[PDB]
């Protein structure tokens, strides 16, 4: 995930 | 992001959505730098509508991903006569381990939503699902076999509206799927  | 640009975004991209991967390839004075100019100003307005406090999707990420990203031009007059951008779906393949309701942990590689965002002026008025259909057709996935990375409860409504997604299992790795995603289920 890259909405971390 | 405005929409607007100071070049001509109709002379930039003909076709009403343009598909555009690593390479950024301008359709056929630095044409690739304005395509990277607007998915910048795509990313940061689509990072503060999603409360997130750096961008997802740039042009360097572009450049350095498997990513391929679906650009959606307005298709209408501006006044200002040079073209303007409505929004955009980014999308990917990841490999993810995904929990079903039998215990067992999958290991997938489905397509991905990873960033999507239409501009604030002209939301609720079917860019969105325009945007996303395109998308569908070209990837040839159908919805119930998407993830998406830690999706806006806005999103949510919105597959649940236009194509009846109800989410599955809950999972630990930031991805959302929907009853449909393991071979045991069915779509809706
Ligand atoms: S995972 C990140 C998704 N992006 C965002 O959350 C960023 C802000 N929102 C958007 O960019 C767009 O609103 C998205 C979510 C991409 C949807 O695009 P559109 O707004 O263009 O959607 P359509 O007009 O095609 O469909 C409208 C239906 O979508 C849902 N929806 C839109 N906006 C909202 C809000 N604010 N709150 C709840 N749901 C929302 C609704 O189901 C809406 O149907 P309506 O007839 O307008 O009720």
């Amino acid at each position: 995930s890259d909405k971390t | 992001f405005t929409m607007e640009f100071p070049f001509d975004v109709d002379a930039l991209f003909p076709e009403r959505i343009t598909v555009l991967d690593q390479h950024l390839r301008p359709p056929a004075v630095d044409l690739q730098q304005q395509i990277m100019t607007i998915i910048d100003e795509l990313g940061k307005a689509s990072a503060k509508a999603q409360n997130l406090s750096a961008p997802i999707t740039s042009a360097s990420r572009m450049q350095s991903n498997r990513h391929v990203v679906y650009i959606l031009k307005d298709s209408s007059a501006r006044p200002a006569g040079k073209g303007a951008i409505i929004g955009f779906i980014k999308v990917g393949y990841k490999k993810l381990f995904v929990l079903d309701d039998r215990e067992a942990h999958n290991e997938v590689e489905p397509l991905c939503i990873l960033d999507f965002y239409i501009h604030e002026s002209v939301q609720r008025h079917g860019h969105g699902r325009e945007l996303f259909q395109y998308m569908l057709q070209k990837e040839r996935v159908e919805p119930h076999q998407l993830a998406i990375d830690r999706p806006s409860q806005k999103l949510l409504k919105f597959l649940n509206k236009h194509y009846n997604l109800e989410t599955t299992v809950p999972q630990v790795n930031n991805f959302v799927i929907f009853e449909g995603f393991f071979a045991h289920q069915h779509p809706p």
